[PDB]
RNA sequence: AACCCGUUUGGCACCUCGAUGUCGGCUCAUCACAUCCUGAUGGUGGACAAUCUAUCAAGGGUCCGGCUGUUCGCCGGUUAAAGUGGUACGUGAGCUGGGUUUAAAACGUCGUGAGACAGUUUGGUCCCUAUCUGUUGUAAUUACAAGAAAAUAAAUAAGAAUUAACUUUAGUACGAGAGGACUAGGAAAAUUUAAUCACUGGUUUGAAAAUUACUUUAAUAAAUAAAAGUACGGUUUUUAAGCUAAAUUAAACAAGAUAAUUGCUGAAUUCUAUAUAAGCAAGAAUCUAACUUAUAUUAUUUUCUAAUAAACUUUUUAAAGACUAUAUUAU
RNA sequence: GCAUGAAUGGUGUAACGACUGCUCUGCUGUCUCCAAUACUUGCUCUACGAAAUUGAACUUUCCGUGAAGAUGCGGCAAUAUUA
RNA sequence: ACUCUUAAAUGUUGCAAAAUUUUGGGAUAAAUUGUAAUUAGGGGUGAAAGGCUUAUCAAACUUAGUUAUAGCUGGUUUUCCAC
RNA sequence: UACCGCGAGGGAAAGGUGAAAAGAUUUUAUAAUAUCUUAAAAGAACCUGAAAUUUAGUGCUAAAUACAGUUAAAGCUUUAUUG
């Protein structure tokens, strides 16, 4: 167990400090559902009073 | 130095009081008739200081008969012979000395029965203190004896006279080497960037020998040191 | 405790154990350096092999006991078997060249140097025989000489 | 700071203060470690002397960095970047005034392997009642079957004592400068000879307010300085603080 | 310094000789009773036909000592007998007379002015 | 003793590479910059001697 | 070390010999010797009694002391007294001594029953 | 009436019959919570106070003494309280042996008789040097990162004394009155614990004074004087230095998360409801963080380093100490 | 008088007791509360050198397990090695 | 002194197969003791306790019947093949 | 027989040189081993000389794990590798 043990490695932030390899890319943003309640998103002719 | 009794070491020796002081006043009446004992070396060295006092006041009795002394002197001898012979053989001897009167010194060996360390009393000016220092004293002069204090002086004195040419041999060959290859070779068919490790290199052979010649006549001014005089203190 | 040492070196490690089972041995190594000269030997280069030991014979008795009980009290002998072997000089050698020498080859060599008074020019000569720290440098000076060598291949 | 040994003085409404004594020996700043490079935000410092002839070679140059002499302990204090000090700043008893409450560490006296009774005051046996061979011993170590050992951090013998430890709510009585010295209305761990490591006291920055001037005692310029200064005494006397009327059984 | 089973001789005028201690004062476990404590008593010689019979269950505080009374500078002071005044409901002897001498160390104003004189 | 008076945690509630911070894998990479020319007297001449990038670098990738 | 501290208790001595509103006599054991000790030094209520003095401690040091026997109101007592202490205000010889006498005797207290009669009169031979 | 626990009285007869065990007491402990007090809270036929009941809660604490062989129990007195229980009804290779179960003897009763008793009474012997586990302490050898001399952090664990008269708020609120608070604070003392030895007290085979009997140094020249031994250190008394307690000094509040429990708005259950389902807030002597001490588990900084960094052996001494190790010291 | 009783002798009795039971004064480290000291023993080196015992042994905690109370089986774990 | 051994501690593979140390009983008498001798196995002797009788006593020691008996415990020696 | 027991009486241990003493010369702070005698030293409690026990020499060798072994894989090895 331990030998293998001695093989593993953890981080907290985003990235991992190896050189050669990838990075997963964090996922911030956040959607927007201007949309649905706002007219100032929408162009005026498609909307109806 | 110990904190317990007033600065003062003890030794009890498996003795009581009575029975120890025993022991105190045979040693002693046996340390006069003879002048030298050999012992273990606590016991050789429990009684260093009783005695240091025992010849004060045998000393004082010899100046100034002294009814204090001599109740001292007493109580700690035995016989009459003792009493009698300080006074005027040991005393005698000394000269007007207060100070230290008595060594102790130890040896290399064991018995062969209990395997215990020993060591010998004697009072100073023994003549078995004197005669074995005689001995010593012609050997090394002529005999078997390597006399090493010559042979000391003699090869620190063989390096300084040693190192001094080898320093000569290098301000020659940095003067014969540095205006050869600063003013005939600046001209051309060099590289001057080296130039600065010519010298740069060739004077650290300076700085070698120089400062290995620190060393040497430290080693012989320590070997001509006094008593009387202060510590030198040396580069590094 | 003596084992791969020089054998005037043990006695050197064996008198500092203070016992009677000390020097009982040092009786034994004191025969075989004997015979060795007996047989021819050079003594400066005597080296130990083994030091063998057995019992040979148990003497009993009795030690009393309360009660009316007894025991069993043997007083016994033993055996002492000693081998030496001498390295070749040349062996000798391959080991003070990379620092190795026995420190008793190096007392003699001392104390030879001062019965005769030597001079400063006589010791640097044999100053890789005559300390420790002096016997570092060659141990040093030694993996340097081959190390020029290995960057000479690595070159290429 | 050296320990040296002990006094008491009488106040001024005629208490018998106890009061120990404290010799600081060249106390000086060796080094300073920040937290981003040196991991922490302290210092350390350096007192007492040591002969040319015992000092070790690193050990010259970890000093003569910031050009000061050698020593014969050395120790840290964590502190704020806020008081920091300078390197080879040489540190007094104006340190401290008469009237804070101090912490201490430092090294306790040494008995040897110490019995049961005296390492941790157990009860004796009743001699003199057929007691055979038990008079000081400790009894049982534990039960039978469950649980079936001895547990542990249990009561026995062993060496008691040169245990580190420390001592709060000590106060300052008063100062000595030209005779560099601290006296403390109390007792401290050690023999004299003995190192010791005061500091202020976490427990109470309330009552020491007023005695506390960050990050050290700067001298101020044109100013006349005491060199022996006391603190007040209590505002009541001990012979007047009499016990209440009604604190009365029945 | 007392404890349980303690002879005293107290000072009160109130015939009684030579009483004794069964109890101590101010907390769940008393081991000793240091001046200005309590104790209870009970009696066991008095003057014949007295008032105040033998074996009679009572409270007092205690006077004397023949330890060392410290004081604050270092001095002390110390008796040849130590002394008590036995007591009605709460610091109301029995005899009005009080026959003797105090240590200061009780500290008690009230107390104390009813006496000669405290050292 | 050592032996008897443990603690009989596992190791893995223990170990000092798991802080509050982070977990201490390898080391701190570290900046071995030195002045070179601002040498003592008897380390002048062997001032090839000490690391420096920008030369050892360039030989592991020349003999690579 | 210890020599330091002493120096300093010797200075501090100085100090208050030199302040006191008094001075110290030249007594001994089997002398009589008045004091008025205080109680308090916001009030200077105390005593005046007139002993014997059995004993002295630490002379010419900083805890000096002495041993006296009085008694008090009809009642035989003991106090030990810190000589260079504030709360003495006086201290007085009333009657000498005279011949060899033993520094520190205690036998007042110990071993014996005292009137006054023998605490007012000093150690006489011939 | 439905379940639980395994502390009592018992049923069975699975382990041990090829050296042992019974109740109680001294010393020493550890655990549970189904909590005696302290701390928090709901309810009340709760005005205040005192008290009753239930829940959450194991941090620390929980008496001396008389009679008895005695746990128990009665009694005297007290306290914040004098808890219920388990651990081969904890603890006999750690102490005792009083009770009870051997041999002697006596009374009573039964028995022709030897003798017997879930009756009494006086007396009354088992032992041990600790191999391993376990534990309190102490070191050695070795390993890690280049090698070495020093200083620290981090991490985990262990540890931490409880109570409160009296007093201020206040004789206020409450109350016909008697009487008498919540809240917020200060605080003597007792018990326990740690560090220390300037004072005090004890100790003193260390130092000294006085002194009795016999003997002796050494004395059939005397006299004076000194000195030694033996008699518990001869006895009595004083005392340096150290150790020591009877002595000295002193032993936090607050903050964060939560347990029973308190609350804001507001639906399900068309509500001037509901502390919850979205969501916003409170709540303890506990737990955490902090503080103290220790540690071959990982890591950082400083400085030095082979034409010379270091360490080990030996001596002296100790305030350190079984040995060692640490400290100190010599060249 | 559960189940006393007259030569298995009944009742009482000054003196004597290394006899059994209770009480008092004095005394005191038995105890509150234990401390310091001397020698011996002990620990270190050295010479000599026993005893009962012992399947083998590289000999860990807890709960569970089970010929019914586990160092040795099971299950999560502990320990650089030894004196 | 001598003789006996009440009480405690020590010791318990001890100095000792019943002692050491301290204490204690009797001490002109029913006393203590030396030398040599008698009494002998269901008998001896016994100021009687089932004690003593060469460390052995609800019936000694030695030899012999005798290789006592045991429905009891403990043990029963090399291999392969079948039921 | 020795030893034990006052006594009757009980009651062990213990073999081997070689054909022949030729029983070991000489060197050596002192050879078990070279040399000499002899077929060989089989070297004096001396034929052969097992096991338990035990020492040394050369190999691989640890740092967690255990009725102390088995089965399997990987690694290092004395010309002893047959570990
Ligand atoms: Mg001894
Ligand atoms: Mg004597
Ligand atoms: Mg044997
Ligand atoms: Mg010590
Ligand atoms: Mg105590
Ligand atoms: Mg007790
Ligand atoms: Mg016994
Ligand atoms: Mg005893
Ligand atoms: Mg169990
Ligand atoms: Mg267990
Ligand atoms: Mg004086
Ligand atoms: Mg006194
Ligand atoms: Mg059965
Ligand atoms: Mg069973
Ligand atoms: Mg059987
Ligand atoms: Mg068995
Ligand atoms: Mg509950
Ligand atoms: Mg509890
Ligand atoms: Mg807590
Ligand atoms: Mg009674
Ligand atoms: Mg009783
Ligand atoms: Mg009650
Ligand atoms: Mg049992
Ligand atoms: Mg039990
Ligand atoms: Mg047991
Ligand atoms: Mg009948
Ligand atoms: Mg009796
Ligand atoms: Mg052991
Ligand atoms: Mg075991
Ligand atoms: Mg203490
Ligand atoms: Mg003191
Ligand atoms: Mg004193
Ligand atoms: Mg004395
Ligand atoms: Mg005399
Ligand atoms: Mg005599
Ligand atoms: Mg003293
Ligand atoms: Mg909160
Ligand atoms: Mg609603
Ligand atoms: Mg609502
Ligand atoms: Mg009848
Ligand atoms: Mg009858
Ligand atoms: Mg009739
Ligand atoms: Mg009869
Ligand atoms: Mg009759
Ligand atoms: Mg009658
Ligand atoms: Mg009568
Ligand atoms: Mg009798
Ligand atoms: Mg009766
Ligand atoms: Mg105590
Ligand atoms: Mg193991
Ligand atoms: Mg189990
Ligand atoms: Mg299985
Ligand atoms: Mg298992
Ligand atoms: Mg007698
Ligand atoms: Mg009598
Ligand atoms: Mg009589
Ligand atoms: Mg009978
Ligand atoms: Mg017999
Ligand atoms: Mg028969
Ligand atoms: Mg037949
Ligand atoms: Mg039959
Ligand atoms: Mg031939
Ligand atoms: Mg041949
Ligand atoms: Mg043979």
């Amino acid at each position: 167990r331990r030998d293998l043990l001695k093989k593993v490695e953890i981080y907290r932030d985003f990235q991992h400090e190896k050189q050669g390899l990838p990075n997963f890319v964090p996922y911030t943003e956040k959607e927007t559902f201007d949309q649905y309640f706002n007219p100032f998103v929408h162009n005026f002719e498609d909307l109806v009073i | 130095g110990g904190l317990a009794n007033n600065g003062h070491k003890v030794y009890k020796l498996g003795r009581a009081h009575s029975q120890r002081f025993h022991l105190i006043r045979t040693q002693l009446t046996q340390l006069v008739m003879h002048e030298r004992i050999t012992t273990t070396k606590t016991k050789c060295k429990h009684l260093k200081p009783y005695a240091e006092r025992l010849l004060l006041n045998a000393m004082r009795v010899a100046k100034t008969n002294s009814n204090q002394s001599r109740s001292f002197l007493q109580s700690f001898l035995t016989t009459s012979l003792a009493r009698r012979k300080i006074v005027k053989e040991i005393a005698a001897r000394l000269g007007d000395k207060n100070n230290n009167f008595i060594n102790v010194r130890f040896l290399s060996e064991r018995r062969k029965g209990d395997k215990a360390e020993m060591g010998y009393i004697e009072i100073k000016g023994n003549e078995l203190e004197n005669y074995e220092k005689s001995l010593e004293r012609e050997q090394i002069e002529k005999g078997e004896v390597p006399d090493l204090k010559a042979f000391k002086e003699k090869v620190f004195k063989q390096e300084r006279d040693f190192l001094a040419l080898k320093l000569k041999e290098a301000e020659e060959n940095i003067n014969l080497k540095k205006l050869e290859d600063v003013v005939l070779l600046e001209k051309g068919k060099i590289d001057v960037a080296e130039f600065n490790r010519r010298e740069k290199a060739a004077a650290a052979t300076k700085a070698f020998f120089e400062s290995k010649l620190k060393q040497v006549e430290h080693d012989l001014f320590i070997c001509n040191k006094n008593k009387y005089d202060l510590i030198k203190y040396v580069t590094y | 405790a003596i084992r791969k040492q020089h054998a005037y070196d043990a006695l050197s490690i064996l008198s500092n154990i203070h016992s009677k089972a000390s020097e009982q041995i040092a009786q034994a190594i004191a025969k075989t350096i004997s015979v060795a000269k007996l047989k021819e030997m050079d003594l400066n280069r005597l080296f130990i092999h083994g030091v063998i030991i057995g019992r040979k014979k148990k003497r009993m008795g009795l030690r009393y006991h309360a009660r009316g009980r007894f025991g069993i009290k043997h007083r016994q002998t033993s055996t002492i078997k000693v081998i030496l072997y001498e390295k070749p000089v040349k062996q000798l050698y391959r080991e003070m060249l990379e620092g190795k020498t026995a420190p008793v080859l190096a007392y003699a060599m001392r104390q030879r140097m001062v019965s005769e008074n030597a001079d400063y020019d006589e010791i640097r000569e044999n100053q890789w025989v005559l300390t420790s720290k002096g016997r570092q440098q060659r141990k040093l000076m030694l993996k340097r000489k081959v190390l020029i060598q290995y960057l000479q291949f690595k070159a290429k | 700071g050296y320990k040296l040994g002990m006094t008491s003085i009488w106040d001024k409404w005629g208490k018998l203060h106890a009061l120990t004594v404290i010799q600081i020996d060249r106390c000086q700043v060796v080094q300073v470690k920040t937290e981003e490079k040196d991991g922490v935000n302290a210092l350390q410092l350096g007192v007492g002397e040591k002969s040319l002839k015992r000092i070790n070679k690193p050990t010259i140059g970890h000093l003569m960095k910031n050009d000061i002499p050698p020593k014969r302990h050395l120790k840290e204090f964590k502190v704020s970047p806020d008081c920091f000090l300078p390197a080879g700043y040489m540190l007094s008893a104006r340190h401290f005034v008469p009237g804070q409450y101090v912490d201490i560490q430092g090294i306790s006296v040494g008995k040897g392997f110490a019995g049961t009774v005296k390492r941790w005051n157990f009860k004796m046996q009743d001699a003199t009642h057929g007691n055979s061979l038990s008079h000081r011993a400790p009894g049982s170590t534990g039960q039978r079957q469950d649980p079936g050992r001895v547990f542990k951090n249990k009561k026995m013998a062993g060496h008691m004592g040169c245990e580190k430890v420390t001592i709060m709510d000590l106060q300052v009585y008063k100062i000595d400068v030209e005779r560099s010295l601290v006296y403390i209305r109390g007792h401290v761990p050690g023999k004299p000879g003995s190192l010791v490591q005061i500091r202020d006291a976490f427990k109470k920055q309330v009552q020491n307010e007023q005695f506390l001037n960050f990050p050290t005692f700067v001298a101020g310029k044109n100013d006349k300085l005491a060199t022996v200064l006391i603190m007040e005494a209590s505002k009541s006397d001990p012979n007047e603080e009499y016990i209440h009327d009604n604190d009365v059984v029945d | 310094m007392v404890q349980k089973e303690t002879n005293l001789k107290p000072i009160d005028k109130c015939g009684v000789w030579s009483v004794r201690v069964f109890h101590l004062y101010g907390g769940s476990f008393r081991k000793h009773s240091y001046i200005s404590n309590f104790v209870k008593i009970s009696v066991k010689k008095t003057r014949p036909n007295n008032w105040v019979p033998k074996k009679t269950k009572l409270k007092a505080i205690l006077v004397t000592a023949k330890n060392e009374l410290k004081k604050i500078d270092g001095s002390y002071v110390k008796f040849r007998s130590i002394n008590t005044v036995l007591l009605k409901k709460r610091l109301t002897p029995k005899g009005k007379i009080l026959m003797g001498p105090v240590s200061v160390s009780l500290k008690r104003k009230k107390f104390l002015s009813s006496f000669c004189g405290s050292i | 003793s050592k032996f008897s008076k443990r603690q009989t945690t596992p190791k893995i509630l223990r170990d000092h590479r798991f802080t509050r911070k982070g977990m201490v894998i390898r080391k701190q990479s570290k900046n071995y910059d030195y002045d070179l020319t601002n040498l003592a007297a008897s380390q002048a001449h062997q001032s090839h001697l000490f690391f420096n990038k920008e030369e050892d670098f360039a030989l592991l990738k020349k003999q690579a | 070390g210890r020599a330091l501290i002493k120096e300093v208790e010797q200075r501090e001595k100085l100090a208050i010999d030199r302040q006191r509103e008094f001075k110290i006599p030249d007594f001994r054991a089997g002398d009589i010797i008045q004091f008025h000790f205080l109680k308090s030094i916001s009030e200077g209520y105390g005593n005046t009694v007139t002993g014997m003095c059995t004993a002295r401690y630490k002379n010419n040091s900083l805890m000096a002391g002495f041993d006296c026997v009085f008694r008090f109101h009809g009642v035989e007592v003991f106090m030990h007294v810190k000589q260079n202490s504030p709360l003495l205000v006086d201290l007085k010889v009333v009657d000498k001594s005279y011949g060899s006498i033993r520094q520190k005797l205690n036998y007042f207290w110990d071993d014996r029953t005292n009137t006054e009669q023998e605490l007012k009169k000093a150690i006489v031979k011939g």
